[PDB]
RNA sequence: ACAGGUUUGGUCCUGGCCUUUCUAUUAAUUCUUAAUAAAAUUACACAUGCAAGUAUCCGCGCCCCGGUGAGAAUGCCCUCCAGAUCUUAAAGAUCAAAAGGAGCAGGUAUCAAGCACACCUAUAACGGUAGCUCAUAACGCCUUGCUCAACCACACCCCCACGGGAAACAGCAGUGAUAAAAAUUAAGCCAUGAACGAAAGUUUGACUAAGUUAUAUUAAUUAGAGUUGGUAAAUCUCG
């Protein structure tokens, strides 16, 4: 894309890339952050970048951003038993506040490669089925099988009207 | 004893034996291309990158599993002769759960005799191979692993494809697997060309099956020719392990050994052609004295 | 353990937007959404009545609805749990401290 | 937004009209099992007799006919079925606890009764509803015969009550048993214990589902 | 879509090129159609014997099992071929179209030599 | 196919099922083949369902769930 | 039939030079793009239509899995995938019968084509297990028996058979029914 | 899009229109045979024959398949499950109504306001507040099946069927009228699926195998159509 400033960051490319998944205990994040100091500076760049990524891998988690109600930036996390995290982000780097963030409420590596694989386990290579759930359709295809007739046209024995014919005189 | 292709010994000495080539090992290939990707960096980085390659080269060139020959599966688990004047053709019932082990998956036929047969190995693979399709397996043997096939395909000297299309195709402890395999090595033993299959991870099927043979000749020969001493040296060392009780084991051993003494005296305690070790063995040692 | 509430609301934070019904505010929640011809994230609103006890909800403020277990209307399903910022009276969540917008009214020391 | 709003009234109405009118409607059972004979013809139902069912009901008269020549309903008289005399040698007797007879106004043949049951002389001992009252394979027991037909009933100790799990299952199972390390050779057994059915001569308990707390 | 009742079925549903039959195995409801919807796919089964002369079956013993462990029922050719598996015994039918078929063969064994005579 | 209201064929109305005809032993035989099949079959679906018991509830209240539980908790404090 | 000599002819050499076949060919069309495919046969009969595919213009020209010169200029070097028809501009029989030669040409190694590295099927592979190793055979089995009792034909009590007569009295078809234990004939 | 033609005496620039590619109906001109897929103008009206039965009574089945796209901005997706049924040593399983909501969802703002569309009392059906929706498109109007291993909706019409018009093929074949739109008043339950059966088994216009049709691919036995100023392959003589 042309317009934006760093139009990089409205990519598809840019959003599977960030890293960070929540917990399934996760459920709002409140960023309240501060526009003027010099303080803030990480903050702002983690909502500038940082932000969409979160958000695109958690399309079910609410959002929300603040400006200037309070004069300390911070995160807030309401998980679902009602424990409320705070994060306090001051003079850190946009990279130390998605690292941290990644550590208190993250997914480890394990458990993601066990679900990707748990889910990777429902289309069998066995079946047969339409294009878009299966490999192999008909069994057309498969090598040994009998080629199915729109290809190559079968004997004459084995067509019904031949039998038909047979079994009537 | 107990020695094999996956002791630490014969592996260390087998990675060693074959060699990195970083040409060889990661080289054009055939598939549609991408534009190449470019980048700027240091000394650092550039050395940095150089191991990155050189551990993932490691990983394409890890060996093919050698085994020995399965024997033939027959047991029958029922008969019912009741069935047998069905006159049908054959059953063949195969188990698809995603869990299993393929060698634990089970396999079964009736038969028109009635009578309930496990199914035999060729069978129960091409059958694994229809209803868990792997690439490049065909599920009925592809015409290239005739003899004229096969010669056609060593006149091109193509022979890492061969033995890279039998690891895909068939089973390591396969009947043509070893067909196939050894056969092979026939052929670049008696054109000569060992240094083919040299950065490739085909090499330990290679210093196996001859060690097993008892040839070490063309290899030796080629190693010394080569201005490679260390590696004749660690396949005479591989010889001596895979024959620890011999005449030239244990003597040419426990007397002493070295480069010029264990290759030498190998040289002579092997007989294949000693005249051309002791040939080669001879040149080697001279173009030492010209360039020292 | 049963207590629940099919709604996926389960707990949401908004600015209350108005008071004139009896012990019930009236919540705007937003949530972003990814546009997918551009690629942005945008603000989606959705307003969201909710019940209260105290009545204790001015205009303005950041408050934080819980999901009801069983719904009292077809449009209250939700209790105000806690304010999180009652408006014009901010008291910092790191240092405890009241204070407006970049600065503190009460400092350190 | 998804909203759709809209009233469906005689959605309602129906439900109502046809529900109260049904019961109105609900036919009593002396016009609606009455059969013709030269035909094999239900007028009520409009359905023709199946043809195994001719000779047995030209031949035999149905449980409430014969309930009927009753000083009292409620005898604990002994009924047995046509059906289950052939089919069992030991006794099927099947005996009363209240009978409801249905008026027609002609024969008064019709009726709901229940009663406690032996079937091929297994004794069961709690009172059902009588199914099937309405088919002319009943027959009635008289008061000396009853003394001849309860003493008939015998013990005897039943088939194998273990079984050769099938060849492919066997085999799979043996395979699981030294793959995971326990070299016992015993046969693989199976229990038949749980899997009898009664034989299907056997009349249907109808009341409702059974609910275990 | 929602119906008043029927029971979860295992059996064959029909995909083929015509005169080419071959068959699906399927864990699905009795009241959807044939060649429909379901629950989960099972096995396949191929009819027309191939280049080996062979009649392919894949079943998944798990999962057919744990269907009927649900309380599926089997269709009659289900069960035929669950019964030659050794899966389940031998179906009874089988059995009867053994004995019928040994019998009209004998009887025609008797036919060819009074007519040879 | 057909619907209920929907009114039956004139050449249908007088025609009544003719039953197939009988034969003793295949008819003998064939109860007792079925009655020991069904047996057998009805065995075999309760080791089935004792089956999908165990793995149902030693999935839910196996001590490898409670060890998640138990861990993920104390990971969370 | 003999492939290799009309690709080593001084007519040919001097013909195509080593530029490929089809190198100077140019097929006419309507427009600025052409046909998504061209045409289906170029030869029907005794008739050559119009101007001619490179391949079958020439009739020396001999399409086989045997010749690699010539199914070579059909196959991107790089790619080491062939041309759709347009690309080259040979008739779509000529196409397939390309495709269909250069298949047999790479079953008999004859060509080169890009065969991967694959790892071995299996993991662990231990010959071990009781589907691989023949099993205890049934109890069942060493006796001879059949599996079950009921696999086995046993006449019936006399009683059962008369009553089941009995039963079906005017229905009955009965005819004996000891099952002859072999099966071949005529 | 790899683009091409076309504004002016000419040159750029802006900017439409058109060509060139692929699919589908229908028509015209031609047409040899097979095989395989597909078959369709019409919620207009329907002659006749069939599309549910099973079964020792009772029972169970009887828009389930099958047909259609008339309706409705319908709905996709996601929560949560009453009920029905199946299995069974009481809890599993399959459908899943109603009710919901993270988000996505036809055109039109010349449709801009709708007109009670809210809540509070748990007192136990009365009282109390004065609200709710809406320019991030409420409320309208117009057109419409669909996001497709399927899902939604209808079943002569009055959204719903008590009641009323009135006597219903939008099951299979067929037929009038209508439309640019044309398959057999065909044979079998032999396989599968379904319904009943304790079972052999019975029924099934589902389906199976056919029949018709250049409608599309494939193979050959089949040669014809269109073009020829330019874009754009290709021309001589007459009138
Ligand atoms: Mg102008
Ligand atoms: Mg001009
Ligand atoms: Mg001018
Ligand atoms: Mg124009
Ligand atoms: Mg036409
Ligand atoms: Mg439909
Ligand atoms: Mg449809
Ligand atoms: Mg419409
Ligand atoms: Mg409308
Ligand atoms: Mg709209
Ligand atoms: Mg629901
Ligand atoms: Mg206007
Ligand atoms: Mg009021
Ligand atoms: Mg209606
Ligand atoms: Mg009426
Ligand atoms: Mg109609
Ligand atoms: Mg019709
Ligand atoms: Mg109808
Ligand atoms: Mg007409
Ligand atoms: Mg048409
Ligand atoms: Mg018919
Ligand atoms: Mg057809
Ligand atoms: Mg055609
Ligand atoms: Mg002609
Ligand atoms: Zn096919
Ligand atoms: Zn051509």
């Amino acid at each position: 894309p042309m317009k934006g400033r760093f139009p990089i960051r409205r990519t598809l490319q840019y959003l599977g890339q960030g890293d960070v998944v929540f917990k399934d205990s996760v459920k709002v994040m409140t960023v309240n952050y501060n526009t003027h100091g010099e303080l803030g500076e990480g903050a702002r760049k983690f909502v500038f970048f940082n932000i969409p990524q979160i958000q695109y891998k958690n399309p079910w988690v609410q959002i929300t951003m603040f400006k200037n109600m309070t004069p300390s930036p911070f995160l807030r996390f309401y998980l679902d038993s009602g424990e409320q995290v705070l994060v306090d982000v001051e003079s850190k780097s946009n990279k130390e506040i998605v690292e941290h963030i990644r550590k208190i409420l993250g997914k480890n590596e394990e458990t993601l490669e066990k679900e990707e694989q748990e889910k990777k386990q429902l289309s069998h290579p066995a079946h047969f089925g339409p294009r878009k759930y299966c490999l192999r359709e008909c069994m057309c295809e498969v090598e040994g099988q009998v080629p199915c007739p729109g290809l190559v046209p079968l004997p004459k024995e084995m067509t019904g009207k031949y039998k038909a014919a047979l079994k009537a005189t | 004893r107990k020695p094999t292709f996956m002791d630490e010994e014969v592996q260390n000495i087998l990675i060693k034996m074959t060699g990195l080539d970083l040409q060889k090992i990661f080289k054009p290939a055939l598939q549609e291309l991408k534009p190449p990707t470019y980048k700027l960096m240091t000394q650092a980085q550039l050395e940095e990158a150089t191991k990155q390659a050189v551990e993932a080269a490691k990983v394409r060139l890890k060996m093919p599993p050698v085994l020995e020959e399965r024997a033939p599966i027959n047991d029958v688990l029922a008969e019912d002769k009741i069935l047998e004047g069905t006159e049908t053709a054959k059953y063949v019932f195969t188990d698809i759960s995603y869990s299993i082990p393929h060698r634990e998956r089970f396999i079964v036929v009736r038969e028109p005799s009635g009578t309930l047969r496990k199914a035999s190995w060729e069978e129960r693979d091409r059958m694994i191979q229809v209803y868990f399709p792997r690439e490049g397996r065909r599920i009925l043997t592809p015409v290239i692993f005739k003899e004229e096939n096969l010669q056609t395909m060593y006149s091109q000297d193509q022979h890492v494809d061969v033995l890279n299309l039998c690891v895909a195709q068939f089973e390591p402890d396969s009947a043509e697997y070893i067909k196939i395999h050894h056969h092979t090595y026939e052929d670049i033993d008696k054109c000569g060309k060992y240094d083919l299959l040299r950065s490739t991870r085909h090499f330990g099927g290679m210093a196996w099956y001859f060690v097993n043979k008892k040839k070490i000749d063309g290899l030796l020969i080629d190693q010394i020719q080569r201005d490679l001493v260390s590696d004749a040296t660690s396949l005479v060392h591989l010889y001596h392990i895979l024959h620890p009780x011999x005449x030239x084991x244990x003597x040419x051993x426990x007397x002493x050994x070295x480069x010029x003494x264990x290759x030498x005296x190998x040289x002579x305690x092997x007989x294949x052609x000693x005249x051309x070790x002791x040939x080669x063995x001879x040149x080697x040692x001279x173009x030492x004295x010209x360039x020292x | 353990s049963i207590a629940r509430s099919s709604v996926h609301a389960k707990w949401v934070v908004g600015k209350v937007i108005g008071t004139a019904m009896q012990k019930t505010a009236k919540v705007r929640v937003t949530r972003l959404v990814l546009d997918p011809y551009l690629l942005k994230y945008f603000n989606k609103r959705k307003t969201y009545f909710a019940h209260d006890a105290l009545q204790q909800c001015t205009v303005g403020d950041i408050v934080l609805l819980k999901a009801l277990p069983v719904p009292r209307t077809k449009h209250v399903k939700h209790e105000l749990a806690e304010i999180i910022f009652k408006v014009g009276q901010v008291i910092d969540p790191v240092t405890g401290k009241p204070c407006a917008g970049t600065t503190y009214l009460e400092s350190p020391i | 937004a998804r909203k759709k709003v809209r009233p469906r009234l005689i959605a309602e109405l129906a439900r109502r009209v046809r529900a109260l009118r049904e019961q109105r409607e609900r036919p009593r059972d002396s016009q609606r099992y009455a059969l013709d004979y030269e035909t094999m013809m239900r007028p009520h139902s409009g359905n023709r007799l199946p043809m195994r069912a001719w000779a047995d009901v030209r031949h035999e008269s149905r449980l409430l006919q014969l309930l009927n020549r009753l000083p009292l309903f409620g005898l604990g008289r002994l009924v047995t079925r046509k059906s289950w005399l052939w089919q069992h040698d030991e006794p099927c007797y099947w005996r009363l606890t209240r009978v409801r007879p249905d008026y027609a106004a002609e024969n008064l043949d019709h009726g709901k009764a229940w009663g406690i049951l032996t079937f091929k002389g297994k004794t069961e001992s709690e009172a059902r509803e009588i199914e099937q009252v309405m088919y002319h394979d009943w027959r009635l027991v008289p008061k000396h015969e009853e003394e001849a037909f309860t003493x008939x009933x015998x013990x005897x100790x039943d088939t194998p009550l273990s079984v050769p799990y099938p060849p492919l299952l066997r085999a799979m199972i043996l395979a699981q048993r030294q793959k995971y390390g326990d070299t016992s050779t015993e046969e693989p057994m199976l229990n038949l214990e749980r899997a009898r059915i009664d034989p299907w001569d056997y009349p249907a308990k109808l009341e409702a589902k059974t609910k275990t707390k | 879509r929602a119906y008043r009742g029927g029971h979860l079925t295992i059996r064959l549903a029909l995909g083929g090129c015509t005169n080419r039959p071959f068959y699906r195995i399927v864990a699905a409801h009795s009241k959807c159609p044939r060649d429909g919807r379901f629950v989960e796919q099972l096995g396949s089964y191929d009819p027309l014997p191939n280049s080996h002369g062979e009649k392919l079956v894949a079943l998944n013993f798990d999962r057919i099992r744990h269907w009927i462990g649900c309380g599926a029922h089997l269709s009659k050719p289900v069960e035929k071929l669950l019964g030659l598996s050794g899966f389940y015994p031998l179906h009874p039918m089988m059995i009867t179209n053994a004995e019928r078929l040994r019998r009209k063969r004998a009887r025609e064994v008797l036919l060819a030599s009074q007519k040879t005579d | 196919r057909k619907t209920r209201h929907d009114p039956p064929a004139k050449s249908k109305a007088g025609r009544v099922a003719t039953p197939p005809a009988v034969d003793p032993t295949e008819f003998f035989v064939l109860t007792e083949r079925y009655r020991q099949y069904r047996q057998t079959v009805r065995a075999l679906r309760l080791e089935f369902m004792s089956e999908v018991r165990k793995k149902l509830h030693e999935a839910r209240a196996g001590v490898q769930a409670e060890r998640k539980a138990q861990e993920d908790a104390a990971e969370h404090r | 039939d003999e492939p290799w000599k009309y690709l080593d002819s001084e007519e040919y050499q001097n013909r195509y030079g080593s530029r490929p076949v089809w190198a100077d060919y140019r097929r006419n069309h309507k427009g600025g793009i052409p046909p998504q495919r061209t045409r289906k046969m170029c030869i029907r009969g005794n008739k050559v239509a119009g101007n001619p595919c490179p391949i079958c213009r020439d009739q020396k020209l001999h399409v086989d899995f045997r010749n690699v010169k010539l199914l070579e200029q059909f196959v991107c070097a790089h790619t080491g995938i062939i041309f759709h028809a347009p690309y080259t501009g040979v008739c779509m029989k000529q196409h397939k019968k390309l495709t269909q030669a250069i298949q047999k040409a790479r079953d008999h190694g004859l060509l080169r084509y890009h065969i991967p590295q694959v790892e071995p099927r299996d993991l662990d592979f231990s010959t071990t297990h009781g589907a691989v190793s023949s099993t205890p055979p049934a109890p069942t089995l060493v006796s001879g028996d059949p599996w079950y009792p009921w696999y086995s034909w046993k006449q019936p009590p006399e009683r059962e058979l008369s009553r089941l007569r009995r039963l079906y009295q005017g229905r009955l078809r009965e005819e004996s029914g000891p099952p002859p234990e072999l099966m071949p004939e005529v």
